[PDB]
């Protein structure tokens, strides 16, 4: 039975979106020729599905954000008189001084990512700055109301009554938070310090999109230097040095690679934003049961038993802190599964029947603090001649003495 | 002259035997802003990639558009433009360009003290 | 689009293939019937790569559906904004044409009333904590009530656990508690 408790944060990493990208059919192929459009014309319409593909990508994207992120109706702000408690939660919340109103470990993550031949670059429809805004509100509403603001209405509620109710909901009682609150303070100050000490020496997993992405485009660009079986890989040497009747059976070729090149890419790409799209969707998932609740599902919200999460917003992603609570020290004790009173079993009704080496006592099973066995602990069934490994002690029965 | 994808970004002239760049002239697609062809039946363009230097003249960071006056107030995201701007209808009636708004601004009087 | 695609050159003399076998001596006519493979192929086979991407998704949105039906139907589920919004209580399915519709029933509070509130209730040295509720006062006396609806009752032995002396908790406040024994004692 632990003795001891300690408080852990941990973060996780998950990408949300990937950069819009717009690449036109006819500019890349051809360029500024005519006589290269009219024979692409025969081929149909194999530049009309390309851009409906690339535009639906580009649409799908600002969709996962706006589901990930835009989970609140009012933007709640958080009180000025910064009193939780103990708990310290400065490096979490913005600091109204930067123009970006961004918070400290939010910076860091902004600084640790970022350091027309048919392509394009569109702009996303949420700039950062709303992105920070949209957390900025999930974390005040957590602060100042707990799980209520998600389900309704937002009710106040004091921090420290709000994990109290935290610890409860995991079989901890209580009164080991009230008794303790000094101690769980101060390890959950050290642990965020820890975070952003750690965030400041990683990332991968919102870098290898980017490197995915670049590459992707950088290979496209690179095929345009290739001859294909014609005599040169440029259409304004081609036209400047045959006639009419000699030169389509040379830019016809240039057409029949270029043309594979971009169906190349729109299928890697299609499936590339499949997989991101699945990424979105388990993150808003993550965002809904962590943030605006506790969650009893094991290892959904970190590694421990769950209390609380924070979001925290970074370049083409998201980042949660998970808040846990793990047990520290273990000690070993005797068991028994029942005791037989008087001729009946005395089951216990939430805990466990524990004894040093001469005296028993019942306790709660996830924290360690003995208590005499009452009739207000136990509950009777039966005799005792059918339990298998029943011990004998005896009760408490806390009315006859008041009794006399 | 080169560049990183083998592009001729500069050129020296035969006969002054001075450098030259060479950039090339703007492209974009062009983007039409209706409101439906039941209610009215204006619109507003918006060129993506160019500044309003080039061909009621809002230059925007996604482009240049044209045809819509702009607000001060902030609404309901109707038609995403992009970066944060919104296009609607519902201002006799003319095209509208806003910034969008996230929501209301709520506040709740927490306190060390109080439950509900 | 697949449809329409049957009728483009795709570098042969016309789209159609009875022209070109009707208008060309055989070992001539391969060249246009060659191109014409090539291009339908090429048409027939970007159709089936997009058809099954877009198979995949609806596959996933599938196995969705079928968790939903199965947790939040069959049973009561605690997973917050899954089974709709706000708490959850029940719901039914109905078809429709390709498709499902869930109708989630949800409770979802109301009108609301600020109140007093103290984590402990310290009666004669000891600390008593509540036991499944929230103290609060409405100005002069105080109360334990449940945390989702209003409905206050008296402060007893029954409603509060003992632990401890109330001098390590923060925020403490006095009063009594009921102790009904004591008048069926008398
Ligand atoms: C609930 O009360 C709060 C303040 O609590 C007051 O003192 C308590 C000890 C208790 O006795 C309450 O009954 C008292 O009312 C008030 O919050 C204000 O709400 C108004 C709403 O228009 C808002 O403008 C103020 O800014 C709020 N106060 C602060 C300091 O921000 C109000 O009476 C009630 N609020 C709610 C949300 O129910
Ligand atoms: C449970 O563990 C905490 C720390 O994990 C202990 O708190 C430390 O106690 C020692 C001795 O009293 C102090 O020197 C430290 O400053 C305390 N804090 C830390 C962070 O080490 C606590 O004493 C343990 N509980 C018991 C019953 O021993
Ligand atoms: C097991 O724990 C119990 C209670 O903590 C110990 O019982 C106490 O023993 C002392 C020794 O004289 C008595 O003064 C107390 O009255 C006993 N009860 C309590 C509640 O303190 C017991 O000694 C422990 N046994 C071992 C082997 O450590
Ligand atoms: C707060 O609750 C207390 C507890 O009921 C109220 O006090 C009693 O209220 C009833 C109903 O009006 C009266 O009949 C009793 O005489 C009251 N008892 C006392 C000792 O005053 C109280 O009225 C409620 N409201 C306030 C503002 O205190
Ligand atoms: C709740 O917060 C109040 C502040 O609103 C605390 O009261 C402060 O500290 C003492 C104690 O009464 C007094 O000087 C003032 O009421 C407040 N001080 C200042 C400088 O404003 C109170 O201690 C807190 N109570 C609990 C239970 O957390
Ligand atoms: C919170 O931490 C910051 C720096 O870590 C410190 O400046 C500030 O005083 C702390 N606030 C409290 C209430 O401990
Ligand atoms: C419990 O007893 C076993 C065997 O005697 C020992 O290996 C183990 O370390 C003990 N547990 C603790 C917490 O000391
Ligand atoms: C565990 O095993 C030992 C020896 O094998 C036995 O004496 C004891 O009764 C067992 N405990 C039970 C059955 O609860
Ligand atoms: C416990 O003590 C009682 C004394 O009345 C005895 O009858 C019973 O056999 C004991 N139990 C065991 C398991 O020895
Ligand atoms: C002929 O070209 C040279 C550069 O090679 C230039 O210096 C010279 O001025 C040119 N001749 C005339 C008449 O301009
Ligand atoms: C046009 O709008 C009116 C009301 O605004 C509606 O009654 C009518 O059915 C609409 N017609 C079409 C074609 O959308
Ligand atoms: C368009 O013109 C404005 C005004 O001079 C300028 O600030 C902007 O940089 C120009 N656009 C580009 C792409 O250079
Ligand atoms: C609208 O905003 C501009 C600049 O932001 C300001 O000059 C103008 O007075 C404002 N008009 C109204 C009606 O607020
Ligand atoms: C509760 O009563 C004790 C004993 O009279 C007193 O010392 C203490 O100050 C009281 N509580 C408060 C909050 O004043």
């Amino acid at each position: 039975i632990p003795i001891n408790f300690t408080i852990s944060v941990t973060t996780e990493i998950l990408p949300v979106s990937m950069t819009k990208t717009s690449v036109d059919c006819t500019m890349y192929i051809c360029g500024d020729s005519t006589e290269c459009s009219n024979l692409l014309l025969q081929y149909g319409s194999f530049c009309t599905q390309l851009n409906r593909a690339l535009t639906g990508i580009a649409v799908e994207q600002d969709k996962n954000t706006q589901e990930v992120f835009a989970q609140v109706k009012q933007i709640y702000k958080t009180p000025p008189i910064k009193d939780f408690g103990g708990f310290n939660f400065s490096q979490i919340l913005p600091d109204p001084s930067k123009p970006s109103k961004r918070s400290f470990i939010e910076d860091l993550l902004f600084n640790k990512v970022t350091l027309f031949n048919g392509l394009t670059v569109l702009p996303p429809l949420l700039t950062d700055e709303m992105i920070a805004q949209y957390t900025s509100a999930l974390l005040a509403g957590t602060i100042t109301s707990g799980w209520t603001f998600g389900a309704g209405a937002a009710l106040q509620i004091p921090f420290a009554m709000q994990m109290a109710y935290r610890f409860n909901g995991i079989g901890v009682t209580q009164n080991v938070l009230y008794e303790n609150q000094k101690l769980i303070a101060n390890q959950f100050n050290s642990a965020i310090g820890k975070i952003q000490d750690s965030l400041s020496s990683a990332l991968g997993k919102l870098q290898d999109v980017v490197n995915q992405n670049a590459q992707a485009l950088n290979t496209l660009v690179k095929q345009l230097s290739s001859n294909f079986g014609a005599i040169s890989s440029v259409l304004n040497d081609i036209l400047a040095r045959l006639d009419p009747p000699e030169a389509e059976v040379q830019i016809d070729r240039l057409i029949t690679g270029r043309l594979q090149s971009l169906q190349t890419y729109v299928t890697q790409q299609l499936i590339r934003a499949a997989e991101i799209r699945a990424s979105a969707n388990l993150a808003a998932t993550k965002m809904s049961e962590c943030v605006l609740g506790q969650s009893k599902r094991v290892d959904f919200c970190g590694k421990g038993y769950h209390l609380m999460s924070f979001p925290q917003s970074a370049p083409h992603g998201v980042v949660f802190l998970h808040v846990t609570y793990v047990p520290a020290q273990e000690k070993n004790f005797t068991t028994a599964p029942a005791i037989c009173h008087d001729g009946k079993a005395h089951f216990p009704r939430e805990g466990v029947f524990v004894s040093n080496g001469t005296h028993w006592f019942v306790t709660q099973r996830n924290f360690y603090e003995p208590q005499i066995i009452t009739t207000h602990n136990t509950f009777v069934s039966g005799n005792c001649d059918v339990v298998i490994g029943i011990v004998n002690n005896t009760v408490y029965d806390p009315l006859q003495p008041e009794l006399d | 002259g080169r560049d990183i994808d083998d592009t001729t970004d500069a050129v020296r002239d035969p006969q002054t035997l001075e450098i030259l760049d060479i950039t090339p002239c703007s492209f974009g697609g062009v983007s039409v802003i209706t409101p439906g062809t039941n209610t009215s039946n204006q619109v507003a363009v918006l060129y993506q990639g160019v500044n309003c230097t080039e061909v009621n003249v809002f230059q925007t960071r996604a482009g240049c558009l044209i045809g819509a006056e702009h607000v001060n107030n902030s609404y309901e995201c109707d038609i995403p433009i992009g970066a944060g701007i919104c296009a609607s209808y519902q201002t006799s009636q003319s095209i509208i360009a806003y910034t969008m708004s996230l929501g209301a601004e709520n506040s709740v009087a927490y306190s060390n003290n109080s439950i509900a």
